[PDB]
RNA sequence: AGUGGGUAAGAGC
RNA sequence: UUGGAACGAUACAGAGAAGAUUAGCAUGGCCCCUGCGCAAGGAUGACA
C-alpha cells in the first residue's frame, strides 16, 4: 500500500502534511499491531530493528 | 471344538439364507408366515424385515 | 416452474386431441380426468420443502484411525507432494536481499528459484504430476459445448 | 536503463513481440477491480508494459547500512547463538515440513487458525534477544520452570 | 398458516425489517465516519448492505420492466445520428467478425489467458472453482484451435448465459459491485475484449 | 434464550456436569434479560445444534441458583463455564481471567472454535486449553 | 436430571469435589473463617 | 549427444558424489534429465576386476570407448529388475572377495563362459544357488568386519548391507536427547 | 412369458451378485476357514510388493512371482477348457 | 397373468409384475443403512427444551423485562411493576462449616 | 533488441560415436566442423556457481572450444557483455585451431 | 500518569 | 498431647509440540483387449 501511494502520489506527499501525519499514524498503529502480537503488552523502548 | 463348529454353521446356515426364494407379494408372505405359526408383525417392523424373518424362518426349517 | 409446466400441459392436451378426434368422453370425463392428474403434478411440483435435519459438526479427531496405500495413495501422494521446484521456492537466502520482481504485490518471491547460490546450475524442471486439469463433468460439459 | 516512463527494460523484455499486441491495458488494469475481490495497488501501470517505476536496492542499501550492517542486526537477534561460522552460506526455510505438509489436510477452523501462527513464533524466536529484554517490557521477570 | 397467526409474522418481519434497515444505514455512516469498529460488525454490515442494494437493484430492474425503457424515441434517434455522423466523418471501418484464418489468432488468445491466470499469480491455495478455472485454461492453451473454434461458436450461437455471481468490495465509502464469471464465459469474453 | 434447557437448583446443576462423560459441557451464568447474557443465548442457540455431538448447552439463573456465586465468582453480567469429567476447564484467553468468559462474543464461529479447543485439551487430560483466537485486544480500528 | 427437586441437606458447591477461584479480591464477598 | 532423442537417458546416477557439479554443466542443453546423487555405494568400481575388464584395458594402448552387455543372455527368462538385482549382487560379492567369488561364479566345471559374453551360463536353480551362496559370502564377510552373526542381520539389514550401508557413531553423547 | 429387464436392472444384479460374492468371501477369511489373501504380483509389481527381499536372492522372487502369474493364467484357463 | 421373474425364476403374476421387480432386487444394505438411521435417529439428545419450558422461560423474562412487556415500567430487572442460602466458597476448610449448616437447613 | 521496436513498439561437444558375434563393439570418433548451441537464456539458475565451474573448464582444459563457448555465452546472457569478449578473445588467443570460437 | 490485559496443567503425600 | 492452613506445601514430573500418522494388495469406476460360456443372429464356401 505504502508503495502504490508514494510512487502514484510522489511530489504530492510534500505539500499534503496531512498525508504524512496520516502515513506515520497508519505506520505507527501497524508497528502497535504487530508489537500487541508479539506480547499483550506494549513495550517501552521497543527498538526499530 | 465347538466354537469352529458353531460358526461354521452359522456361516453354512447365512449361505443357504442368501439362496432361498421368498415371494414379493406381502399377502403371499404374510399368509406364509400363519402358516409357519409365528406372528406376521414383529414389533411394528417394516415389510422387508417381514420377508426377511420369513427367509430365515425358511432357512432354519 | 413455467416450462416445464407448459410441456406437462402439452403432453395431456395432446392425449385430449387423441380422444377427442375419436370423439369419446364428449362429456369430458377423460378431461376431468387429465386435469385433477395436471392439478396433482402443479400441486407436487409447488410443495413446500419437507423437514431436513441439520448435521452436526463432527466432534475432533484422536488415536489412529487405519487408511489403506495403493496406486491410489501413490497418484494422490505424487498430485499433492512438495515438487522439486516448489521445494526450492520456499527457500530464502540468508543476507543476500533480492529485488522485489513482483510490483503489484511485495509479498510474493521465488526464494531461491532464480536466485544465485541455490545450489542449482541447472534450471528447475516442472513436476508434470502437478499439470492443472479439468474435472471429469467438466469434461463431460466441454465435450456436450462441442 | 530504468530512467524513461516506459522503461528502457521493456524494450529488451522477454515477451516483448506478444505485448505489443495488448491494447488498452491501462483499462482493463483500472477495470480488473470489478472482478477480482481484492483493490490492486497499482491499478494505474503495468510491470510488463510500463517497466518498473521505483527502485529500492539503494532503499534497502541505507537501510541495512544505518542500522550498522548484517553485524550489528544479528547481535540484535539469536544468529550468534546458532554458532554459524559466518553468514554467508545460510538460507531460511518459510515453512516446516510439517506446517507445509499441514497447508491441506482437511483440518477445522480453530486447527487451521492456531496453526498460521506457526511463522509468527518463528519470528520471536529468532528476534528474541531483543523482544526479551528487560529495557522495552519494564516489569518483574519470571523464570522458566527448568 | 392461520391467518391472524399470519398477520401476527408479517407485522413481526415489518418491525425487524425497519430495525435492520436503520441499525444498516446506522452504521455504514458510522463507519464512513472513521469511526472505531470491529471486524465482525464491518462483516455484517456490509451483509446487510449487499442485501439492500440487490433489493433495491430488482425494484429498479421491475421498475424498467413494467414503465418500458426511460430513453425516448426521438433522443436515441439523436444520439445514434450524432454516432453515424462521427463514425463517418472519421473514415470509421466497422470491426469485422474474427476470421478463420486471422493472422493475429493466437496472440490474442494467449493474452487473454495470461490476462486470466494473473487473478492466481500468488494464490497459494485453490479451491474447486479455481482448479477448474485453472484447468480450462490449460485446456484452451494446449489445444489454442480448438479454443478459438468454442470461442466463434459460442459467439456466433450462444445468446443465453448462467447466473453470475455478486459480491460487494467493502471501501468504507462506497460498495464496489465483484462480479463472478464462468471461466467457459470468462475466456470468450476475455479474447473478445482483447481482440 | 428460552431455547435452550434451563437449571432450576444447583443439584441439577450438579447432576448435569456428572452426566456428560464425553461431551464438554457449556454453561452461562446470568440472568435471561441480561443484553450481554441475550448475545451468549443467541450465540449459543445459534450454535447448539452443530456442536451437538461434542458439547451440550445448559442455562443457569444465578439469581435463583445463586449457589455458585461465590465459588466461581458468578458476579460479572453473562459467563461462560466449560466442564469436562466433572471437571472444570481453563481457557488462555488472553484477558487474564483465565476461568471463564465473563464478555459477549459476537461471531459464533468465535464460540465453535473455543468450544472445540476445549474439548481437544481437556480430551487429552489437560486442564487448561490456549484459545485459538487472542482476546487481550478487540481488534476495533 | 431436569425437573427433579434437590435433596435436602446438600450443598451444591460439594458433591462434585469442585473446587473455586479468586481472580482478585475486589470481587466476591469477603471470606470467613 | 551421440544416441537418439528417443534413448536418451532421463536419470543419471552417479555413485560418488563428485559427479553432480561436472555433469550439470556439461549437460546444461538437457535440462529435462535429473541428475541423482546415490548415498548408498552401487559396487560399480569393482567390474573392471572382472578378468575380462582390466587385461583389456591395460592392453589399450590408445583411448577409445566399447560396449558390452552385462545381462548376456538373462533377460530372455528373467525381467530387467531382477537381472539388474543379480547384477548388483554379482558385484557386491566380487567386491567383496574377487577369489571366493570367482569360485562360486562356476559350480562346477560344466558351467562355461564363452567368448561372447562375460558371466558364466548357467541354469535357472543353478543361478538361485549361486546367488544365496553370494548372499551368504557377502554377509560372512561383513560379520568377519562387523563381528556379527549372519543370523544377527534382519531382512531390512541385509538389504541394507547389500546395498552398502554402514553404521558407526564415535561421539554418542548425543544419546542427551533422550 | 419371459420377460427381459432393463440395463439398470442388469448393472444393479451384476453388482449384487459381485458385493455377495466379495462379502462371502471376506468372511470366510473372517472365520479362518480360508488363508488371508496374498497380494497380486507382476513385474511390475515385484518391486513394490517384494522390494525388500528381492535384493536377498532376485532369481528366486522373479520364479516365484512368475509360478504365481503362471497360476492365475492357468486357472484361467483351465476354467475355460472345463466350461467348453 | 403369470410371468417367469429373471432374477428368481418363479412364475408370478403381471398385476404386481414391476413391484415384484422393484422389491425383487433390493439391496440388503439399504436395510442395514435404513437400520443405522433409525438407530442414530434414536441416538439423538433433545438439545432444546420442550414447550412447557420455553413458555415457562418466556414468561420469566417477560416478568423481568418490563420495558418490552407488562403495563407498568420499572428498571431492567426487578419484578415489582427470613431465609438466606448459605453458598460454599470452594476452599476445603469451610467443608465442614457448609456441611453443618445444610445440615441445620433441614426440615 | 529488434531495430523496428520504438518506444511505443551453450556447452556443446566435438566427438559424436555412431550406433551401428563378439563382446567389444567399439564406436569410431565423430568430429563436426560446427557445434553451436543457441543462446537457450534462462536454462542456468546458479549463475555465479555456473560461472565458478566454467572457469574451472577453461583452466584444467584450455584447449577445449566448447568451454569457452559456453563461459561466453553464460556471460552474455547474464548481461556482462564485455567479459564475454574478453573470455572469447582469451580463448582464441588459447585456440587459434578451432574456427568455432573465431566465429 | 497509571493498574492490569504476565495464574502452565497434572500425581498423591 | 494440642491448632492456623489446605484456591496452600514441597517431592516426583514437565514436548504447555503436533497429529485420527503410512506402506502394500485387492475390490470400486470408465475404457478397451482376450478366452470360454449363454442368448440369439448375420454374410459366405463346397462335385458325381
Amino acid at each position: 500500500a505504502l508503495i502504490g501511494l508514494m510512487t502514484y502520489f510522489r511530489e504530492a506527499v510534500v505539500n499534503t502534511q496531512e498525508l504524512l501525519d496520516l502515513l506515520v499514524k497508519c505506520e505507527n498503529k501497524i508497528q502497535t499491531r504487530i508489537k500487541i502480537g508479539l506480547n499483550s503488552k506494549m513495550p517501552s523502548r521497543f527498538p526499530p530493528v | 471344538s465347538e466354537r469352529q463348529a458353531e460358526v461354521l454353521a452359522e456361516f453354512e446356515r447365512r449361505k443357504r439364507a442368501r439362496q432361498i426364494n421368498v415371494s414379493t407379494d406381502d399377502s403371499e408372505v404374510k399368509a406364509c408366515l400363519r402358516a409357519l405359526g409365528e406372528p406376521i408383525t414383529l414389533f411394528g417392523e417394516g415389510p422387508a424385515e417381514r420377508r426377511e424373518r420369513l427367509r430365515n424362518i425358511l432357512s432354519v426349517v | 416452474l413455467r416450462r416445464k409446466a407448459a410441456r406437462l400441459v402439452a403432453a395431456k392436451c395432446t392425449l385430449a386431441a387423441r380422444v377427442d378426434s375419436f370423439h369419446e368422453s364428449t362429456e369430458g370425463k377423460v378431461g376431468y380426468e387429465l386435469k385433477d392428474e395436471i392439478e396433482r403434478k402443479f400441486d407436487k411440483w409447488q410443495e413446500p420443502p419437507p423437514v431436513k435435519q441439520v448435521k452436526p459438526l463432527p466432534a475432533p479427531l484422536d488415536g489412529q484411525r487405519k487408511k489403506r496405500g495403493g496406486r491410489r495413495y501413490r497418484k494422490m501422494k505424487e498430485r499433492l507432494g512438495l515438487t522439486e521446484i516448489r521445494k526450492q521456492a520456499n527457500r530464502m537466502s540468508f543476507g543476500e536481499i533480492e529485488e522485489d520482481a513482483y510490483q503489484e504485490d511485495l509479498g510474493f518471491s521465488l526464494g531461491h528459484l532464480g536466485k544465485s547460490g541455490s545450489g542449482r546450475v541447472r534450471q528447475t524442471q516442472v513436476n508434470e504430476a502437478t499439470k492443472a486439469r479439468i474435472s471429469k463433468t467438466l469434461q463431460r460439459t466441454l465435450q456436450k459445448q462441442s | 536503463w530504468d530512467r524513461g516512463i516506459p522503461r528502457i527494460n521493456t524494450l529488451f523484455q522477454k515477451d516483448r513481440h506478444t505485448l505489443a499486441y495488448d491494447k488498452g491495458w491501462r483499462v482493463r488494469t483500472d477495470f480488473k477491480q470489478y472482478q477480482v475481490l481484492k483493490q490492486n495497488p497499482f491499478w494505474w501501470t503495468h510491470q510488463r508494459h510500463d517497466g518498473k517505476l521505483w527502485n529500492l536496492n539503494n532503499y534497502r542499501t541505507d537501510m541495512i547500512q544505518a542500522l550498522g550492517g548484517v553485524e550489528g542486526i544479528l547481535e540484535h537477534t539469536l544468529f550468534k547463538g546458532t554458532y554459524f561460522p559466518t553468514w554467508e552460506g545460510l538460507f531460511w526455510e518459510k515453512a516446516s515440513g510439517f506446517e507445509e505438509s499441514m497447508k491441506w489436510k482437511k483440518l477445522t477452523n480453530a486447527q487451521r487458525s492456531g496453526l498460521n501462527q506457526i511463522p509468527n513464533r518463528r519470528f520471536t524466536l529468532w528476534w528474541s534477544p531483543t523482544i526479551n529484554r528487560a529495557n522495552v517490557y519494564v516489569g518483574f521477570q519470571v523464570q522458566l520452570d527448568l | 398458516l392461520p391467518t391472524p397467526i399470519e398477520n401476527m409474522i408479517l407485522r413481526y418481519v415489518k418491525a425487524k425489517a425497519d430495525w435492520w434497515t436503520n441499525t444498516a444505514h446506522y452504521n455504514r455512516e458510522r463507519i464512513r465516519r472513521g469511526a472505531t469498529v470491529d471486524k465482525t460488525v464491518c462483516k455484517k454490515n456490509l451483509g446487510r448492505l449487499t442485501r439492500l442494494y440487490l433489493k433495491a437493484e430488482q425494484e429498479r430492474q421491475h421498475n424498467y420492466l413494467k414503465d418500458g425503457p426511460y430513453i425516448t424515441a426521438e433522443e436515441a434517434v439523436a444520439v445514434y445520428t450524432t454516432t453515424v455522423h462521427w463514425l463517418e466523418s472519421r473514415r470509421f471501418s466497422p470491426i469485422p467478425f474474427p476470421p478463420l484464418s486471422y493472422k493475429h489468432d493466437t496472440k490474442l488468445l494467449i493474452l487473454a489467458l495470461e490476462r486470466l491466470k494473473e487473478a492466481y499469480s500468488v494464490k497459494s491455495r485453490l479451491n474447486q472453482s479455481q482448479r477448474e478455472e485453472l484447468g480450462l485454461i490449460e485446456q484452451a492453451y494446449d489445444n489454442p484451435h480448438e479454443a478459438l473454434s468454442r470461442i466463434k461458436r459460442h459467439l456466433l450461437t450462444q445468446r443465453a448465459f448462467k447466473e453470475v455471481g455478486i459480491e460487494f468490495m467493502d471501501l468504507y465509502s462506497h460498495l464496489v459491485p465483484v462480479y463472478d464469471v464462468e471461466p467457459l464465459e470468462k475466456i470468450t469474453d476475455a479474447y473478445l475484449d482483447q481482440y | 434464550s428460552y431455547m435452550l434447557p434451563h437449571l432450576h437448583n444447583g443439584w441439577q446443576v450438579d447432576q448435569a456436569i456428572l452426566s456428560e462423560e464425553d461431551r464438554v459441557v457449556v454453561i452461562r451464568f446470568g440472568h435471561d434479560w441480561d443484553p450481554t447474557c441475550m448475545k451468549m443465548d443467541e450465540v449459543l442457540y445459534s450454535i447448539a445444534e452443530k456442536v451437538k455431538n461434542f458439547a451440550v448447552i445448559y442455562l443457569v439463573d444465578i439469581t435463583e441458583v445463586p449457589d455458585f456465586n461465590k465459588m466461581y465468582e458468578l458476579y460479572d453480567p453473562c459467563t461462560v463455564m466449560f466442564f469436562f469429567r466433572n471437571k472444570h476447564i481453563m481457557i488462555d484467553l488472553g484477558t487474564g481471567n483465565n476461568n471463564k468468559i465473563n464478555w459477549a462474543m459476537e461471531d459464533k464461529q468465535e464460540m465453535v472454535d473455543i468450544i472445540e479447543t476445549v474439548y481437544r485439551g481437556a480430551r487429552k487430560g489437560r486442564g487448561l486449553v490456549v484459545s485459538p483466537k487472542d482476546y487481550s485486544t478487540k481488534y476495533r480500528y | 436430571f431436569l425437573g427433579m427437586p434437590a435433596p435436602l441437606g446438600y450443598v451444591p458447591g460439594l458433591g462434585r469435589g469442585a473446587t473455586g477461584f479468586t481472580t482478585r479480591s475486589d470481587i466476591g464477598p469477603a471470606r470467613d473463617a | 549427444r551421440s544416441l537418439p532423442v528417443e534413448e536418451q537417458p532421463k536419470q543419471i546416477i552417479v555413485t560418488r558424489k563428485g559427479m553432480l557439479d561436472p555433469l550439470e554443466v556439461h549437460l546444461l542443453d538437457f535440462p529435462n534429465i535429473v541428475i541423482k546423487g546415490s548415498e548408498l555405494q552401487l559396487p560399480f568400481q569393482a567390474c573392471l576386476k572382472v578378468e575380462k575388464f582390466g587385461d583389456l584395458i591395460l592392453k589399450a594402448t590408445e583411448p577409445q570407448m566399447v560396449l558390452f552387455n552385462l545381462y548376456d543372455d538373462w533377460l530372455k527368462t528373467i525381467s530387467s529388475y531382477t537381472a539388474f538385482s543379480r547384477l548388483i549382487l554379482i558385484l557386491r560379492a566380487l567386491h567383496v572377495n574377487n577369489d571366493r567369488a570367482k569360485v562360486i561364479l562356476k559350480p562346477d566345471k560344466t558351467t562355461i563362459t564363452e567368448p561372447h559374453h562375460i558371466w558364466p551360463t548357467l541354469t535357472d536353480e543353478e543361478w538361485i544357488k549361486v546367488e544365496v551362496q553370494l548372499k551368504d559370502l557377502i554377509l560372512a564377510d561383513y560379520g568377519k568386519k562387523n563381528n556379527v552373526n549372519v543370523a544377527s542381520l534382519t531382512q531390512s539389514e541385509i538389504r541394507d548391507i547389500i546395498l552398502g550401508m554402514e553404521i558407526s557413531a564415535p561421539s554418542q553423547q548425543r544419546q542427551q536427547i533422550a | 412369458l419371459g420377460v427381459y429387464l432393463t440395463k439398470k436392472e442388469q448393472k444393479k444384479l451384476r453388482r449384487q451378485t459381485r458385493r455377495e460374492a466379495q462379502k462371502e468371501l471376506q468372511e470366510k477369511v473372517r472365520l479362518g476357514l480360508m488363508p488371508p489373501p496374498e497380494p497380486k504380483v507382476r513385474i511390475s509389481n515385484l518391486m513394490r510388493v517384494l522390494g525388500t527381499e528381492a535384493v536377498q536372492d532376485p532369481t528366486k522372487v522373479e520364479a516365484h512371482v512368475r509360478a504365481q502369474m503362471a497360476k492365475r493364467q492357468k486357472a484361467h484357463e483351465e476354467a475355460n477348457a472345463a466350461r467348453k | 397373468e403369470y410371468l417367469v421373474s429373471p432374477i428368481t425364476g418363479e412364475k408370478i403374476p403381471a398385476s404386481k409384475m414391476q413391484e415384484h421387480m422393484r422389491i425383487g432386487l433390493l439391496d440388503p444394505r439399504w436395510l442395514e443403512q435404513r437400520d443405522r438411521s433409525i438407530r442414530e435417529k434414536q441416538s439423538d439428545d433433545e438439545v432444546y427444551a420442550p414447550g412447557l419450558d420455553i413458555e415457562s422461560s418466556l414468561k420469566q423474562l417477560a416478568e423481568r423485562r418490563t420495558d418490552i412487556f407488562g403495563v407498568e415500567e420499572t428498571a431492567i430487572g426487578k419484578k415489582i411493576g427470613p431465609e438466606e442460602k448459605v453458598t460454599w466458597d470452594g476452599h476445603s476448610g469451610s467443608m465442614a462449616r457448609t456441611q453443618q449448616a445444610a445440615q441445620a437447613n433441614i426440615t | 533488441v529488434d531495430p523496428r521496436q520504438t518506444q511505443f513498439g551453450r556447452n556443446t561437444l566435438m566427438d559424436m560415436r555412431l550406433s551401428q558375434q563378439t563382446v567389444v563393439d567399439p564406436k569410431g570418433y565423430l568430429t563436426d566442423l560446427n557445434s553451436m548451441i543457441p543462446t537457450h537464456g534462462g536454462d542456468i539458475n546458479d549463475i555465479k556457481k555456473a560461472r565458478l565451474l566454467l572457469k574451472s573448464v577453461r583452466e584444467t582444459n584450455p584447449h577445449h572450444p566448447p568451454a569457452w563457448i559456453a563461459s561466453a555465452r553464460l556471460e552474455e546472457v547474464t548481461g556482462k557483455l564485455q567479459v564475454a569478449r574478453n573470455l572469447i578473445m582469451k580463448g582464441t588467443e588459447m585456440c587459434p585451431k578451432s574456427e568455432d570460437v573465431w566465429l
